[PDB]
């Protein structure tokens, strides 16, 4: 569930 | 093949904006315009593409990807509409081929 940017 | 996707953005745990969907959907062509929506208890967006074949593109590499760690779930299908008609450039909408749109009433 990893994401395409961070935070 | 339509240039227009039809986008719901579920698990919606930190704010997503209009300008992140044009940053994240950049990547795979030329983005011409955005507009986001709710609907069915659910943020939506709908976005246009110059090319249909990037449509497809980002439709195949981003359905079902998290936009951010844990959240923000992509779910992506094509839209019947051919285009968009945007009436205003604001945090809900967006042309990006009419900057001298206003961004209200």
């Amino acid at each position: 569930s990893e994401g395409l940017l961070g935070l | 093949q339509s240039p227009v996707l039809r986008i719901i953005v579920e698990n919606l745990f930190y704010p997503v904006t209009l300008d992140v969907l044009h940053q994240i959907f950049s990547k795979f062509g030329t983005v011409l315009k955005i507009i986001t929506f709710t609907k069915n208890n659910q943020f939506q967006a709908l976005l246009q593409y110059a090319d249909p074949v990037s449509a497809q593109h980002a439709k195949l590499s981003l359905d079902g990807q998290n936009i951010y760690n844990a959240c923000c779930t992509l779910r992506i299908d094509f839209s019947k509409l051919t285009s968009l008609n945007v009436k205003y450039n604001n945090d809900k909408s967006r042309d990006y081929t009419r900057p001298d749109l206003p961004s209200g009433d």
